[PDB]
C-alpha cells in the first residue's frame, strides 16, 4: 500500500485501535456475568464450562477492570491523542518511537495476562498490599503502563518541531489539547511509578518482607484518580474537534475549549484523598483541602456541557430544527458517529452528578465502596468513553484501513450504540439503587442469596442490563470483525482528510489564547499545585513506615 | 449569524459558569456544616496509630475480645475490634445506647470494610495501623456489619453485628 | 439566545441538585 508508506502512523495507530478493543471485548465477556450477580442470579457455573480457566467471581473481576478499565482505554489514548495532533500539523509521528511504544505495551499485556489467567493475581484492578499477586502481575502492568512515557516524548517531539518551522504562531487546537493531556499524565502518572518502584516490585521480588498499605494506597490514588482524566480526554477531544462537524454544524468556542483543557492539567492530580475519605492516618484537614480541589475539578466539565450544548443546538438549527426540541430532531441520528458520543453525553449527567457527591467528604461515608460508586463510573467510562470510542469505528476505520461501512454495518452499528446505552443506564439504576441499600461493591452477591432482601427491586434491572449488554456486546462483536475481515478496499477513503470541525470565530481574547499557550508555565504551576498537596502528608507517611507481611487469600 | 449566535453563546456561558461555581461553593459550606456537627465522628483519626499485625491476636487490647469494650467516660465506651479472614471480634459488640462509642479497629491479616448498616460508620481497616472512629447509637436493636473492601474468597460472607442495648 | 443548551444545563443542575440534598438527608438520617 502507497498510503502506509506515505502516512505510516495509520498503521501504527489502527494496531493500537485493534489491540484495545480486543482488550475490550474479552474484559467486557465478565460484565453480564457480573450484572447477574448483582440481580442475585449465579451464572457462574455457565462462564466455568465455556472458560475452564476461570476460578473465581474475583480473578474474573480482576480481568474485567485490567482489560477494560486500563487496557483498553490506554490503547484508545495511546491512539487518539497522537493520530490526531500528527494530522492537524500535516507532520509525521517519529515512527521508531511510535513502534517501540506499541510493543511495551503488547509485551507488558502479554507479562500480566500470564498470572492473571493462571489465578496467580486475583488482586482487583487496584491490587492493595497486603493481597500480593505474582511479581509479573506488577512488572507487566509497569511496562504496560511505562508505554505511555514514550507518547508523552512523541507528542512533545511534534509540538517542539511545528513551533520551530512556525515562530510566534499559538498551538493549533487540537495538539494544545493533546500537549497539556500528556503534560498532566506525565505528572499524574508518577504515584504509581513510585508506587511499583519503591514497594510492589522490590515486594512481589522477595527484597522487601512487606509493605505498608497506607503508603502504598496513597502513592496509588496519587494517579487513580488522573488516570480517569486520561481515560476521559481523547473523548473530549474527539467531542470538541470533530462530533460538531458530524453533528453538521461548527465549534462555537476554541478558547473555552482550551481553558477547559488547562482546568484538567491544573486540577486533575492534587485531590486523589477523595478515594481515602475512609482511610485511617491521614489528617482530616487535608481529605477538606482535596473534596474542595475535587469540587474545582468538575468545572470543567460543567464548561464542556454547555459548550457542547451549544455547539449541537447550533448544528440543529442550521439543519432547520425551530423551537426548544426542534434543533435535537434535526440532528443526523442516522449517523453512529454522531449518535455514540451524544447518547454517551446524556448518561454522563447523572455520571457527573454522583461524582460530585462521591467527591463531598462526608456524604461519602454513605455510598463509600457500595454499589452506588460502580453505577457513577460505568456511566462515565463503560458509556461515554466507550461509546465515544465505539462511534469513532465509523469514520477513523475506514481513515485507517480504506475499508468502507456499508449502509447495513452502519445500521448494525446504530442498534449496538442504543443498546449499550440503554444496558448502561439500566444498570446504573440497579446499582446506584443498590448502594443507597447499603449493598458491598466487589461481591460475588449472589452466593450469598439471602443477605440483601431489601434490594429486589433494583436486582431486577441488574438481571435486565445484564441481557441487554450481552445483546450489544455479541452485536459489536459481529460488527466489529465484519469490517476487519471483509475484502473490499478503498484508497481514496484513506486518504481524504479527518472530520475535524471548523471554528466560529469572533473579537474574542487572543491574549488568553496566548495566556494559555504558556505552556512551560502551567506545567510548573500544575506541578507545584502537586506539591503543596501531597507532598506534607507524603513526608509524614514516609517517616513512619509500618510494612506487613503479604497475604494470598484465592 | 455567525456573529451574533457566537456573541450569544459566550454571555450565556458566562452566567451558566458563575451560577455553577455559586452551587458548588454552596455545596463546600453544607458540608463544612457536617464537619461542625456530631455527624463528624465518623471521619478517621488522621494521628497515626501503629500496631504489628503479627502479635495483635497475642498481646495488647485485641487479644481478649470479652475484655474488648472499656468505659473510658462517663457515658463513653471504646471497643476494641478486629476485623480478620473472615469476621469481626468480638462477636456480637455489645454497647448501650445514649452512649459515645469510640470504635478501634484493626486487623491481622488484608485491609478489611468496617461499614455498620444503618449508619455512616464506613471505615477502612489496614494491617499495621489503627481505625477510630465515633458514633452514638441512639436506637437500640442490631445492626450489621458488612466487610465492604474486597478481602479475598472469603468477602461476601464477612458480616459482623453491633447489638445495641436498651 | 442558546434556550437549547440552557434547557440541558437545566436539566443538568436538577440532577446534580437531587443527587446531592437527597444523599445529604440520608447522611443525616444515618447520624
Ligand atoms: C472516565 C471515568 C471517570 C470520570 C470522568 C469520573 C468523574 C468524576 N468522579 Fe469518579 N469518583 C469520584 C468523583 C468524581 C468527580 C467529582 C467527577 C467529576 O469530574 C464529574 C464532573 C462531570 C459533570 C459535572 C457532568 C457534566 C455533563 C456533561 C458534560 C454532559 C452534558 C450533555 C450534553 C452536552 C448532551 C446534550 C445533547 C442533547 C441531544 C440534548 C470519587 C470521589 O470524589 C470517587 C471515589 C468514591 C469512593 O467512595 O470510592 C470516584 C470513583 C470513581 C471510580 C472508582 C475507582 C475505584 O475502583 O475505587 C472510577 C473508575 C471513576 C471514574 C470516573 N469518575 N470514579
Ligand atoms: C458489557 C458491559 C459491561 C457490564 C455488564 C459491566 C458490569 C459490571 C458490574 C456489574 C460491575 C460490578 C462488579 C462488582 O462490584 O463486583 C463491574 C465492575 C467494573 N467495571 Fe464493568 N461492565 C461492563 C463494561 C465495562 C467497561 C467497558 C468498563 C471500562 C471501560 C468497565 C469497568 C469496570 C470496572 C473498573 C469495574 C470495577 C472492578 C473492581 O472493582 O475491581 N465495565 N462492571
Ligand atoms: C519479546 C521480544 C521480541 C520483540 C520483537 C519485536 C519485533 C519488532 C518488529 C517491528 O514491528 O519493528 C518495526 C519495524 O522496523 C517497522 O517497519
Ligand atoms: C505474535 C504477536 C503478534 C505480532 C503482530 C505483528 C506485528 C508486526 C508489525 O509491527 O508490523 C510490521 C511493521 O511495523 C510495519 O512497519
Ligand atoms: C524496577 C526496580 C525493581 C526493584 C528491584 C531492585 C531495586 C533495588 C532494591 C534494593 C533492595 C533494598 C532492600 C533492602 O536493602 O532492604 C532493607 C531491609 O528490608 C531492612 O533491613
Ligand atoms: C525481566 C524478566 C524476569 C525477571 C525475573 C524475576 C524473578 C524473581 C523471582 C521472585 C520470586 O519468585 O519471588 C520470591 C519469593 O517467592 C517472594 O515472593
Ligand atoms: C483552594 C484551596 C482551598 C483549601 C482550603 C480548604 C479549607 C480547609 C480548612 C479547614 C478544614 C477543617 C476540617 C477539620 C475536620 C475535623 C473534624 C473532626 O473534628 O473530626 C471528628
Ligand atoms: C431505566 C432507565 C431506562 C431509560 C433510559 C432512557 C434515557 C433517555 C433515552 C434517550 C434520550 C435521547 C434523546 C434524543 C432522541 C433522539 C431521537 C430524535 O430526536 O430523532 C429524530 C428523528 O429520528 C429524525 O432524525
Ligand atoms: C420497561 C421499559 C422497556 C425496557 C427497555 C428494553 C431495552 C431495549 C429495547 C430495545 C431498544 C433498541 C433501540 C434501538 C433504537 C435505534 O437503533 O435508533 C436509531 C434511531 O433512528 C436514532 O439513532
Ligand atoms: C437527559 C439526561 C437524563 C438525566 C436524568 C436522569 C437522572 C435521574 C435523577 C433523579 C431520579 C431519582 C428519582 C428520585 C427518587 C427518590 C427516592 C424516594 O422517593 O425515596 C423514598 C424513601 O424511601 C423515603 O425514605
Ligand atoms: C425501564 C426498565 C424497567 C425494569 C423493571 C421494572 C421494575 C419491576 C420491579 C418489580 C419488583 C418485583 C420484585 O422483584 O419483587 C420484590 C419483592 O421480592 C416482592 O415481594
Ligand atoms: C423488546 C422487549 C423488551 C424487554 C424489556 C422487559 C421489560 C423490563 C421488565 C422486566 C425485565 C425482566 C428481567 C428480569 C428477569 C427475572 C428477574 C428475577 O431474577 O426475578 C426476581 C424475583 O424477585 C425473584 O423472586
Ligand atoms: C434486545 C435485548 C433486550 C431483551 C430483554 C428481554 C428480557 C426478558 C424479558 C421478559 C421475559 C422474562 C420472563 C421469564 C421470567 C423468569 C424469571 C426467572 O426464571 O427468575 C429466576 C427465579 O427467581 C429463580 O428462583
Ligand atoms: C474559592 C473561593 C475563593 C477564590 C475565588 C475564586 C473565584 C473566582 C474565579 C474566577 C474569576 C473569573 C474572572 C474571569 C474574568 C475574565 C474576563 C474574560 O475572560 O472575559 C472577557 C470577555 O471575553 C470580553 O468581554
Ligand atoms: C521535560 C520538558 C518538557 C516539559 C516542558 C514543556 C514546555 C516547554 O518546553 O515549553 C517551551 C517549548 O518547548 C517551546 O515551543
Ligand atoms: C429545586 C429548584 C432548582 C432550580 C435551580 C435553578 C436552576 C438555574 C439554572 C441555570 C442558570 C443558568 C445561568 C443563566 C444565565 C445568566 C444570564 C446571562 O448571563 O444572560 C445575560 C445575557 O447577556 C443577555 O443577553
Ligand atoms: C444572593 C443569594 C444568596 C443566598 C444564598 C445562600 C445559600 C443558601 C443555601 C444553604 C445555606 C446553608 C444552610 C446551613 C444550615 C444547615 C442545617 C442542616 O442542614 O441541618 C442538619 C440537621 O438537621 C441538624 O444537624
Ligand atoms: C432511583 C433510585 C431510588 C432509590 C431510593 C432511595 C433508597 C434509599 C433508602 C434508604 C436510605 C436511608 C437509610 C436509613 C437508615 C435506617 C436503617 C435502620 O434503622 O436500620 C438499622 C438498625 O438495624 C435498626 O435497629
Ligand atoms: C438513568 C441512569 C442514571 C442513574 C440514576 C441514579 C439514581 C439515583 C438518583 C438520586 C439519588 C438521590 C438520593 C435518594 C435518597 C432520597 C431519600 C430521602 O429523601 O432521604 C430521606 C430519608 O429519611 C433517608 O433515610
Ligand atoms: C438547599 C438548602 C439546604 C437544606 C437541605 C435540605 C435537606 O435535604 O435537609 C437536610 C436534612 O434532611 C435535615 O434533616
Ligand atoms: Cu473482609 Cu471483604
Ligand atoms: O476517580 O474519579
Ligand atoms: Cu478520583
Amino acid at each position: 500500500s502507497r498510503v502506509y508508506e506515505a502516512y505510516p502512523e495509520k498503521k501504527a495507530t489502527l494496531y493500537f485501535l485493534v489491540l484495545g478493543f480486543l482488550a475490550l471485548i474479552v474484559g467486557s465477556l465478565f460484565g453480564p456475568f457480573q450484572a447477574l450477580n448483582y440481580g442475585n442470579v449465579d451464572a457462574y457455573p455457565l462462564l466455568k464450562r465455556l472458560l475452564p480457566f476461570v476460578q473465581s467471581y474475583y480473578q474474573g473481576l480482576t480481568l474485567h477492570g485490567v482489560l477494560n478499565a486500563i487496557v483498553f482505554t490506554q490503547l484508545f489514548a495511546q491512539a487518539i491523542m497522537v493520530y490526531l495532533p500528527a494530522r492537524e500539523l500535516n507532520m509525521r509521528p517519529n515512527m521508531g518511537l511510535m513502534w517501540l511504544s506499541w510493543w511495551m505495551a503488547f509485551i507488558g499485556l502479554v507479562v500480566f495476562a500470564l498470572p492473571l489467567l493462571a489465578n496467580e493475581a486475583t488482586v482487583l484492578y487496584t491490587f492493595y498490599p497486603p493481597l500480593k499477586g505474582h511479581w509479573a502481575f506488577y512488572l507487566g502492568a509497569s511496562v504496560f503502563v511505562l508505554s505511555t512515557w514514550v507518547s508523552i516524548y512523541i507528542v512533545l517531539d511534534l509540538w517542539r518541531r511545528w513551533k520551530a518551522a512556525n515562530p510566534g504562531k499559538v498551538t493549533p487546537l487540537v495538539t494544545y489539547m493533546a500537549v497539556v493531556f500528556w503534560l498532566m499524565w506525565f505528572l499524574a502518572s508518577l504515584g504509581l511509578v513510585l508506587e511499583a518502584v519503591l514497594f510492589l516490585l522490590p515486594w512481589s521480588f522477595g527484597l522487601v518482607e512487606g509493605v505498608d498499605p497506607l503508603v502504598a494506597r496513597t502513592l496509588f490514588w496519587w494517579t487513580g484518580h488522573p488516570i480517569v482524566y486520561f481515560w476521559l480526554l481523547p473523548a473530549y477531544a474527539i467531542i470538541y474537534t470533530i462530533l460538531p462537524k458530524q453533528a453538521g454544524g461548527k465549534l462555537v468556542s476554541d478558547p473555552m475549549a482550551r481553558l477547559a483543557f488547562l482546568l484538567f492539567l491544573l486540577l486533575s492530580t492534587p485531590v486523589g484523598f477523595h478515594h481515602q475519605f475512609a482511610d485511617p492516618g491521614i489528617d482530616p484537614t487535608w481529605k477538606m483541602i482535596h473534596s474542595v480541589l475535587t469540587l474545582f475539578v468538575a468545572v470543567p466539565s460543567l464548561m464542556t456541557a454547555f459548550t457542547v450544548a451549544a455547539s449541537l443546538e447550533f448544528a440543529g438549527r442550521l439543519r432547520g430544527g425551530r423551537g426548544l426540541f426542534g434543533w435535537i430532531r434535526a440532528l443526523p441520528w442516522d449517523n453512529p458517529a454522531f449518535v455514540a458520543p451524544v447518547l454517551g453525553l446524556l448518561g454522563f449527567i447523572p455520571g457527573g452528578a454522583g461524582g460530585i457527591v462521591n467527591a463531598s467528604f462526608t456524604l461519602d461515608y454513605v455510598v463509600h465502596n457500595t454499589a452506588w460508586v460502580p453505577g457513577h463510573f460505568h456511566l462515565q467510562v463503560a458509556s461515554l468513553v466507550t461509546l465515544t470510542a465505539m462511534g469513532s469505528l465509523y469514520w477513523l476505520l475506514p481513515n485507517l484501513t480504506g475499508k468502507p461501512i456499508s449502509d447495513a454495518q452502519r445500521r448494525l452499528g446504530l442498534a449496538v450504540v442504543w443498546l449499550w446505552f440503554l444496558g448502561m443506564m439500566i444498570m446504573a439504576v440497579g446499582l446506584h439503587w443498590a448502594g443507597l441499600l447499603n449493598v458491598p461493591r466487589r461481591a460475588y452477591i449472589a452466593q450469598v442469596p439471602d443477605a440483601y432482601p431489601h434490594a429486589a427491586v433494583p436486582m431486577v434491572f441488574n438481571v435486565l442490563a445484564g441481557i441487554v449488554l450481552l445483546v450489544a456486546l455479541l452485536l459489536f462483536i459481529y460488527g466489529l470483525f465484519s469490517v476487519l475481515l471483509s475484502r473490499e478496499r478503498k484508497p481514496e477513503l484513506a486518504e481524504a482528510p479527518l472530520p475535524f470541525a471548523e471554528v466560529i470565530s469572533g473579537p474574542e481574547d487572543r491574549r488568553l489564547v496566548l495566556a494559555m499557550d504558556r505552556i512551560g508555565f502551567w506545567f510548573a504551576v500544575a506541578a507545584i499545585l502537586v506539591v503543596l498537596a501531597y507532598g506534607p502528608t507524603l513526608v509524614q507517611l514516609f517517616g513512619h513506615l509500618n510494612p506487613v507481611p503479604g497475604w494470598r487469600l484465592w | 449569524d455567525e456573529h451574533k449566535a457566537h456573541k450569544a453563546i459566550l454571555a450565556y456561558e458566562k452566567g451558566w459558569l458563575a451560577f455553577s461555581l455559586a452551587m458548588l461553593f454552596v455545596f463546600i459550606a453544607l458540608i463544612a456544616y457536617t464537619l461542625a456537627t456530631h455527624t463528624a465522628g465518623v471521619i478517621p483519626a488522621g494521628k497515626l496509630e501503629r500496631v504489628d499485625p503479627t502479635t495483635v491476636r497475642q498481646e495488647g487490647p485485641w487479644a481478649d475480645p470479652a475484655q474488648a469494650v472499656v468505659q473510658t467516660g462517663p457515658n463513653q465506651y471504646t471497643v476494641y475490634v478486629l476485623a480478620f479472614a473472615f469476621g469481626y471480634q468480638p462477636n456480637p459488640i455489645e454497647v448501650p445506647q445514649g452512649a459515645e462509642i469510640v470504635f478501634k479497629i484493626t486487623s491481622p491479616d488484608v485491609i478489611h470494610g468496617f461499614h455498620v448498616e444503618g449508619t455512616n460508620i464506613n471505615v477502612e481497616v489496614l494491617p499495621g495501623e489503627v481505625s477510630t472512629v465515633r458514633y452514638t447509637f441512639k436506637r437500640p436493636g442490631e445492626y450489621r456489619i458488612i466487610c465492604n473492601q474486597y478481602c479475598g474468597l472469603g468477602h461476601q460472607n464477612m458480616f459482623g453485628t453491633i447489638v445495641v442495648k436498651e | 439566545k442558546p434556550k437549547g443548551a440552557l434547557a440541558v444545563i437545566l436539566v443538568l443542575t436538577l440532577t446534580i441538585l437531587v443527587f446531592w440534598l437527597g444523599v445529604y438527608a440520608v447522611f443525616f438520617a444515618r447520624g
